[PDB]
């Protein structure tokens, strides 16, 4: 099942959690 | 000249005013290169269309009526007040046609879409088909009441028409689309003695040739048999063997 | 013209014998040479894949 | 100027629906989607229909004196059209679906099935009428759908086949010993039903593969105008006990009692009736047997197959096959022409490389190289080779003389290729990536990559070599159109910049003149050398967002254009002007087994929607769709629209190709579209030319003949000039007439059994106006090529035998003269 | 023969592959019926496919050099006939490969 | 910004445009047409900005492309 | 050319029976033709070509 | 197969005719063709059937020559204009 | 016996009355009103749910004076002559006897 | 990567190729309602087409030419804030 | 015309059937909660519409169906033929019950 949709995981990966952290 | 979108004025043609006279009828070719006006005084004149210069000039026999282009063939139709009508190409400002028989006033004029039949409406209640090719008359059917307009389908399948007292729009099939005709020249001096009903009921002149078998006897000729019934004769072996089922 | 005359009248000789042969033994010409050409074409055929 | 008109559907020769053949006999009616194509067999020739129908063609019913025909397609919609003459008569609805429609042999009656019911019709007449078609009577048989359709010879009953089981039989006029009849007997759905010759004896089949035979005790004449018995002679298997192969089509020849049975395995079996005699069976394909047709003759049968779209025709005496063609499933396709324009190359999303001849429109070579979709096509400078490129990553080479595929161009790295070009020398391959946006070269005879050009950002819209000059252009999204010269020691290249993104490029023939389609829907002429914009045309307005596709004309003066629209553009590249727009008719029909789709928004496919109109609102009130109860969100959804994949001209200028969604559209020159004449005045008259031939002024017949355009008319005057005064009237030709004749001689050929007498003509203006032509070569070339083909057409069919002949009969006289 | 398990893997790649194209497909493309098993009939069959056209023979699609080979020189000779010239290029040749 | 040159092509730049976007706004579409076209015939530069890039025969392999 | 001289001896000389009678003459037969054809072809485009100085003689 | 000798020299005369009246061109070269493919072997021992192939082969060769000419003459020429 | 040999008459457009008076008639085995006017030399029958037309009958010589409906029949009167139209269509039996022009039809019975 | 990484391919991954929720992943929507919103309208073009189907799974190729349509409202908008409007390109 | 389909009262669409394809007639029996199909290709099928569980699928083997009644009294299902037959069916047995001419 997909996160919700105000997560910030539901459109991004891990490659993109790495450099927003 | 005015233009469609903002309704302002563009120009005018001639430095004063085209024509002495009434203008009787313009035109514009398709490619917007030339214009076609007619005065009552007897003159066509040829203008261009951008810069409005004055291009040819010509006088005309009688005081021209109506005028209607046929703009991808590039063909023009007079009607005079002498009953004739009177053909020109546009391209090079000479006449092609010279058609007479009308015993009325003609009402309308068109074309067929591809252009090689006219279609005259007069006051003597008949509409005549001139076919521009051969330049001669080719039918001529009478009517109860005057025709008022004729116009030619784009498609060429119907004959719409209007007549003086009518409120209605009257069809009329074109029974080449469905048939073989055989075209017949009439004699100029024709006056249709039947009246066809508007709704349903119930020569050297012609251009038609065959060619013969031979020429002459020291000309070789061929036969119209199908190629494929002897062009492959030597090559039946090998056309067998390929049309053998896979066992 | 003289040439390809004589070109073309030794078609007519080889062609035939070339139906002599035929008639007389079962077996086609250039079978071999047709055989060849498979072998060539599926060798062909693996090497495209391992480019791949 | 420009008389063109839709001449072929080109691509495919079998869809849906039933086969027929002419009364005749020698041709062939097969529905295409929504258009139909008749092929002549006799003259191997293809004629595509101008009427076009919103879905596909279900039925077709043909009168049987040859003149009219009834084409209906799965909404109900029929249009009523005469075969002599190519043109549609007459448009009607029918409230629901017909199953199948069939004439009366006399002639005067027509029956239609639908629902559950029956309706007879009187046979329209030659006249058009407000409502040509007229109902007559109603019958009320089965407790089922009806499905099939048989008249007897004499057109006293006739007989409907049902799903319940059961075969009706009723008379067509009112007879006091037969109302209706009814025969059992099956244990599944009727497929067809068949009458005997002379006799009201009948066969029902079965979609089990049951065959019953049921015999009357009264003769047709037997009938009385105001206490008949059937009885059962027979049942016969086609299938062994205990496989589940189902009969899906039959035909019958009633003079020559021959069965064709087609089943759901691919095959198709033959039987003589009377004695059940099994003649012989075949295997055409995997999928089933759409549709079976036998001619009156009774020597061909006709086989369509709708998995693949196969069409056949078979001479079961001789076995061997008649026409044999099978089109690309999908009508996404790419296009190209052979340099005289004799060939035409089609490739396929399968991967299929097909050839097919201009002048029958038949496919005859296929090469299966490729995997993926074959995403460009081209020839080169000579008819015999033709280069690809697909989705593999490979660019693959093939020939006309031996059928290979002997070169292979793949890259150093995994890409694959979007498009393809070749110059006029052919010594230069190139292509395009969809990823890496940069352009590969390669050598033709060498097959090792040249050169790699980088620069572009972006896909590239296309690739371009100069007929001429031997330089690249290519179009890209980075809004450029740059040009890259090969034979240049400095490499030079030059930048186009462009204010929106590029979306075509072509080259003028001559290669003097550049045209570049914009994302802002304009249409750009640069001069390349100069890398300046001589002119622009807009076009928001004229398609109803950009133009997609571009080609020149062969004389130039004119540019054709496509895209999202459904029409084609004819513009005057000089006064920028809109000169002609053809319209293309769509195609709404959608496949039911489909489940991929979300059928909910996909409401105007195929017929779904249901639109109530007795709401009392003028344009209908819709029903309401049900509802769900959690969301699909993840499925496709598609509206319909119309796109111009790609234009293509032909070299010859007779005609030019359209690759669209609803498929390959050919266009052909029409001396019926347009009168075009040269230079007319009074004195010109037909009546003068044959006073002329009369008077025996040759030189002033064939000139005032010249100025009319009729091609009969010059086609008489030429052949009324004797043998020896040819160079007499071809010396007094002025030059600007010259290339008139030329143009009449090389139409004349295809058409004309007097070989040499034409040939005659075209030796002597060769050979005393050839020097003069060859300063005006260069606006020439479709003439020159136009002739060069025709002649070739006689020259070489001719040598083989002639050189067959004479040299074989010197070797036979050589072997006698020994001893 | 091949190996069968190839088979089926390479099979459902071709699916897969078809589905995921689907999605991102701008307008529908139909898809190819596919045979679950095919099964070949006891009956002769036909084809609808040609790979070369029906008049040329298989004489015509073979190459002169296939049936025959050549050397670069075009030309034979015999060890009788060969020049000091010839045997010395042969020796050359030999020593280089 | 700039220097004296650079400004007086960017003002005939900037007037060209705008009177072009003004007659298409304001002003039928034809009349825009002919005096685009004019503008264009005469000099590009003065509705369609190119600004200079680097390149050069550097970048470029010794030789030409082909033979 | 001096091959096919030779041959055209051996074709109209002696009984074709006889050729059936040499050793190896079906292999010799099967790399003649190819050949033989391509010689053919080559000499009908030299004869097309000497059509050219025919158009030459009439415009002098 | 049945047929006898005197049926194949009507046959022959039967080529000549056409030959003669200079029509059906394309049908007589295709006809002789075939019947010579089928039955050369069996020509040179026949007397009778020799004079008639004399008068063919004259036939023949000059009607091909003339046109043959015809159509290389005609083609040198489009190749001209184009190159 | 030919009037045209290219053109044949085939409908009007944009007429539906004129001055001669309409006539009612509801069908036998069908459900349905069908209202015929009078046009020139022809008439038009509509249904009345959406009054769409339905038929276009033959022409007459000259134009109709007097309607009259019974039944499976349509009685039309032009000049001194009147026939009976069948199908709304096409003419069955035409009828002569009459001097002058005609006012008043009334269907009786047979 | 190797096929490791293969297994973890859920719901998820294909949801987030969708064409909303890239947008959402752009910046060019703040919401998921106005994300899908923006796509039916045809405010939202991938290279030269328009796609108004929101079940749509864009590639990581063609996600890089996703933009707003040229003559639509939302550009102007943008333009206007970074004051770059130009109305000679419409 | 391909699947069986479950709806509400007010539109909203609930089951769809994969299994039951092509089915002509319906009917349910009230007290076990059973539907029953009968099928073109010649099957007919309970379904427990309790639980959602296909509890048989019988092929009557005897061509097309499309004849179909129901015992109220009895709770067994009655099928019409073109043989003249008809046939009693159970969702227990393999065969009919009863064939009565």
């Amino acid at each position: 099942l997909p996160p919700s949709p105000g997560d910030t995981s539901y459109y991004q990966d891990q490659v993109d959690d790495f450099h927003e952290a | 000249v005015y233009n469609m979108q903002s309704g302002i004025h563009r120009g005018s043609f001639g430095k004063d005013q085209a024509h002495k006279g009434s203008v009787r009828g313009v035109a514009v070719d398709g490619l917007n290169q030339l214009t076609v006006t007619t005065g009552s005084e007897g003159l066509l004149k040829f203008w261009n269309f951008k810069n409005k210069i004055l291009i040819h000039s010509v006088s005309l026999s009688s005081s021209p009526n109506i005028m209607l282009l046929h703009r991808d063939s590039g063909i023009l139709g007079l009607a005079l007040d002498d009953f004739s009508i009177s053909v020109l190409d546009i391209e090079t400002r000479k006449i092609v046609r010279e058609f007479s028989g009308h015993q009325g006033q003609i009402n309308d004029m068109a074309f067929s879409p591809d252009g090689r039949w006219l279609i005259s409406a007069a006051m003597d209640c008949s509409i005549r088909t001139w076919d521009l090719p051969s330049g001669c008359l080719i039918d001529c059917f009478l009517l109860d009441s005057a025709p008022l307009n004729v116009s030619m389908s784009p498609t060429g399948d119907f004959l719409a028409t209007s007549h003086v007292d009518h409120l209605g729009i009257y069809l009329w099939s074109n029974i080449s689309l469905y048939s073989v005709v055989s075209l017949r020249p009439l004699p100029a001096d024709y006056v249709p003695s039947i009246v066809m009903l508007p709704g349903t009921c119930q020569s050297d002149e012609l251009i038609e040739y065959d060619s013969p078998e031979q020429l002459n006897e020291q000309l070789v000729t061929l036969s119209l048999l199908p190629e494929s019934r002897w062009k492959n004769l030597l090559n039946l072996d090998v056309i067998k063997k390929k049309n053998k089922p896979k066992e | 013209s003289q040439v390809r005359d004589v070109i073309g009248f030794n078609m007519a000789g080889l062609d035939y014998l070339k139906r002599e042969c035929e008639a007389k033994s079962e077996v086609m010409f250039f079978a071999d040479a047709t055989s060849h050409l498979e072998e060539k074409k599926r060798k062909r055929k693996k090497r495209e894949k391992l480019i791949l | 100027k420009f008389a063109y008109r839709f001449s072929n559907l080109l691509g495919t020769v079998y869809r849906r629906g039933n086969l027929n053949f002419t009364c005749d006999g020698n041709s062939v009616i097969s529905p295409v989607g929504n258009r139909v194509t008749v092929f002549d067999l006799k003259n191997n020739k293809s004629d595509t229909l101008p009427l076009a129908t919103r879905y596909n063609v279900k039925c077709v019913g043909l009168s049987p004196d040859g003149r009219l025909a009834i084409i209906v397609d799965e909404g109900g919609d029929a249009l009523l059209v005469s075969l002599v003459c190519r043109s549609v008569l007459h448009h009607f609805h029918f409230k629901g679906s017909v199953h199948s429609v069939s004439f009366s042999p006399d002639g005067r009656k027509f029956v239609v099935t639908k629902g559950n019911i029956a309706q007879m019709y009187h046979a329209p007449g030659k006249k058009r009428e407000f409502n040509a078609f007229v109902l007559d009577k109603t019958y009320f048989g089965p407790y089922d759908e009806t499905t099939c359709i048989d008249w007897t010879d004499d057109s006293r009953c006739f007989v409907v086949g049902s799903k319940d089981m059961s075969t009706w039989v009723f008379g067509a006029e009112r007879w006091d010993n037969l109302i209706y009849y009814a025969l059992g007997g099956h244990k599944d759905a009727i497929v067809a039903c068949f009458f005997e010759s002379n006799s009201l004896d009948l066969y029902s089949l079965s979609q089990d593969g049951v065959l019953c035979m049921w015999q009357c005790d009264t003769p047709p004449e037997g009938l009385r105008l105001k206490k008949v018995k059937y009885s059962r002679l027979a049942k016969y298997f086609f299938n062994k006990e205990g496989d589940f192969n189902n009969l899906t089509a039959a035909a019958f020849h009633k003079k020559s009692h021959l069965l064709v049975t087609g089943f759901a395995s691919g095959i198709f079996h033959l039987h003589e009736l009377p004695e059940f005699n099994l003649i012989h069976s075949l295997s055409i394909s995997d999928q089933s047997i759409a549709s079976v047709a036998i001619n009156s003759s009774g020597d061909w049968i006709a086989f369509g197959c709708s998995g693949l779209g196969q069409l056949l025709v078979w001479e079961w005496q001789s076995e061997s096959y008649v026409l044999k063609q099978q089109g690309h499933f999908n009508s996404m396709v790419a296009l190209a022409y052979s340099p005289d324009g004799q060939y035409i190359v089609t490739g396929g999303d399968d991967g299929k490389v097909k050839v097919w001849n201009t002048l029958s429109g038949f496919c005859f070579v296929t090469f299966t190289e490729h995997s993926s979709g074959v995403t460009g096509v081209t020839f080169t400078a000579t008819g015999y080779v033709v280069v690809t490129s697909s989705m593999d990553g490979t660019v693959r080479a093939f020939d006309l003389h031996r059928y290979r595929n002997f070169r292979t161009f793949t890259s150093p790295r995994p890409t694959q290729f979007s498009c393809v070009a070749v110059d006029a020398s052919g010594e230069i391959v190139s292509a395009g990536a969809q990823d890496s946006f940069e352009i590969f070269v390669w050598s033709m005879q060498t097959g090792r990559l040249l050169d790699v050009l980088s620069g572009h950002e972006g896909p590239i819209s296309g690739l371009c070599f100069n007929p001429m000059k031997s330089v690249l252009a290519s179009a890209s999204w980075d809004k450029t159109v740059r040009l890259w010269d090969m034979f240049d020691s400095w490499r030079t290249k030059e930048t186009l910049a462009l204010t929106s993104d590029a979306l075509a490029v072509t080259f003028r023939p001559d290669g003097a003149e550049l045209a570049v389609a914009t994302l802002n829907s304009q249409i750009t002429f640069w001069d390349p050398e100069n890398a300046v914009q001589t002119g622009s045309i807009e076009g928001r307005h004229d398609l109803k967002k950009a133009f997609t596709a571009l080609c020149y004309s062969a004389d130039g003066h004119s540019i054709l254009a496509g895209g999202m629209s459904k029409f084609v553009c004819i513009y005057h590249v000089r006064e920028q002007i809109l000169m002609k727009r053809f319209e293309i008719s769509c195609n709404l029909s959608l496949d039911a087994m489909e489940e991929f789709l979300n059928r909910r928004k996909m409401t105007e496919f195929g017929n779904l929607a249901l639109i109530d109109q007795d709401a009392g609102q003028e344009d209908g009130v819709a029903i309401p769709l049900p509802g769900v109860r959690k969301g699909d969100m993840s499925s496709r959804h598609f509206k319909p629209e119309i796109r111009v994949t790609s234009l293509r001209f032909s070299p010859t200028g007779r005609c030019w190709a359209a690759t669209t969604t609803e498929g390959l559209l050919i266009y052909s020159l029409d001396t019926r579209v347009l009168f075009d004449p040269f230079e007319l005045d009074t004195s010109v008259t037909p009546g003068r030319v044959r006073e002329a031939l009369r008077q025996q002024d040759f030189t002033r017949a064939i000139l005032m003949a010249l100025r009319l355009n009729e091609s009969k008319l010059v086609q008489e005057a030429l052949e009324a000039v004797p043998r020896g005064e040819i160079e007499v009237v071809t010396s007094s030709l002025p030059e600007l007439y010259v290339e008139k004749v030329l143009e009449f001689l090389a139409s004349s050929f295809e058409v004309s059994r007097h070989l040499e007498f034409y040939l005659l003509w075209t030796h002597k203006l060769l050979m005393l106006h050839g020097q003069k032509l060859k300063s005006r070569a260069g606006t020439l070339l479709p003439v020159i090529q136009f002739l060069q083909k025709s002649i070739q057409r006689h020259l070489d069919d001719l040598s083989k035998l002639c050189s067959w002949n004479h040299y074989n009969m010197q070797y036979a006289l050589a072997v006698s003269k020994q001893r | 023969e091949e190996n069968p398990e190839h088979v089926e893997i390479q099979k459902m790649m071709d699916s897969l592959f078809l589905k995921l194209d689907a999605l991102s497909n701008f307008h529908f493309i139909p898809k190819p019926p596919v045979p679950e098993i095919k099964v070949v009939s006891n009956l002769p069959a036909i084809t609808m496919e040609e790979v070369a056209p029906v008049s040329v023979s298989d004489a015509a699609l073979l190459a002169p050099e296939e049936i025959k080979e050549k050397n670069k020189a075009g030309d034979i000779k015999t060890a009788a006939e060969k020049t000091a010239t010839d045997k010395k290029r042969e020796r050359r040749k030999k020593k280089y490969q | 910004g700039g220097g004296h040159v650079a400004q007086i092509y960017a003002i005939r730049q900037s007037i060209s445009k705008a009177l072009v976007a003004y007659y298409q706004k304001y002003v039928d579409e034809a009349s825009k047409k002919e005096i685009k076209d004019i503008l264009i015939q005469y000099d590009r530069t003065l509705l369609v900005a190119d600004p200079r890039r680097c390149e050069s025969k550097k970048f470029g392999g010794p030789g030409a492309r082909a033979r | 050319h001096e091959a096919q001289a030779v041959l055209g001896v051996l074709l109209r000389r002696e009984a074709p029976e006889e050729l059936l009678a040499y050793e190896g003459v079906r292999a010799a037969l099967e790399a003649l033709l190819p050949y033989t054809e391509r010689h053919f072809q080559r000499l009908s485009r030299t004869l097309q070509a000497a059509a050219f100085l025919d158009f030459l003689w009439h415009n002098m | 197969c049945g047929g006898s000798i005197e049926v194949m020299q009507s046959f022959l005369k039967m080529i000549g005719m056409m030959l003669d009246r200079k029509r059906d061109f394309e049908l007589a070269q295709a006809y002789l063709a075939l019947f010579l493919k089928l039955h050369l072997k069996m020509l040179p021992s026949e007397p009778v059937l020799l004079e008639e192939i004399t008068n063919l082969s004259s036939q023949v060769e000059e009607n091909w020559t003339h046109l043959q000419s015809l159509f290389n003459q005609s083609m040198c020429i489009l190749n001209y204009l184009k190159s | 016996r030919t009037a045209s040999a290219l053109f044949a008459g085939f409908r009007a457009l944009g007429l539906f009355s004129n001055d001669i008076p309409h006539v009612v008639r509801f069908s036998a085995l069908k459900r349905r009103f069908y209202v015929t006017t009078c046009v020139g030399k022809s008439f038009h029958t509509y249904d009345v749910q959406k009054l769409s037309l339905v038929a276009v009958s033959n022409s007459v010589p000259q134009d109709i004076c007097c309607m009259a409906a019974d039944g499976r029949l349509v009685f039309a009167a032009y000049g001194n002559v009147f026939s009976a139209f069948a199908r709304n269509k096409e003419i069955v039996h035409t009828f002569k006897g009459h001097k002058a022009e005609i006012h008043f039809l009334q269907p009786f019975g047979d | 990567g190797s096929l490791e990484l293969c297994d973890f391919v859920t719901a998820s991954s294909f949801c987030r190729r969708r064409l909303p929720t890239v947008l959402l992943k752009l910046r060019m929507a703040q919401h998921l309602q106005a994300a899908v919103a923006f796509v039916e309208q045809g405010h939202v073009r991938v290279g030269p087409d328009v796609v108004t189907d929101p079940a749509f799974l864009v590639t990581r190729s063609m996600e890089d030419f996703v933009t707003w349509v040229d003559s639509s409202k939302i550009k102007r908008h943008v333009l206007e804030y970074n004051e770059e409007r130009d109305d000679f390109d419409l | 015309n391909r699947w069986l389909h479950i709806y509400d009262n007010q539109g909203i669409e609930l089951h769809c059937i994969r299994r039951c394809d092509r089915v002509t007639r319906l009917e349910f029996l009230p007290f076990h909660f059973l539907l029953a199909t009968a099928s073109e290709t010649g099957f007919l099928t309970y379904l427990d519409v309790s639980v959602g569980k296909i509890v048989a699928a019988l092929n009557a083997r005897a061509g097309r169906l499309d004849v179909m009644s129901q015992n109220p009294y009895n709770a067994v299902i009655h099928l019409g033929h073109s043989n003249g037959t008809v046939s009693l069916w159970s969702p227990a047995m393999k065969e009919p019950l009863a064939k009565i001419l």
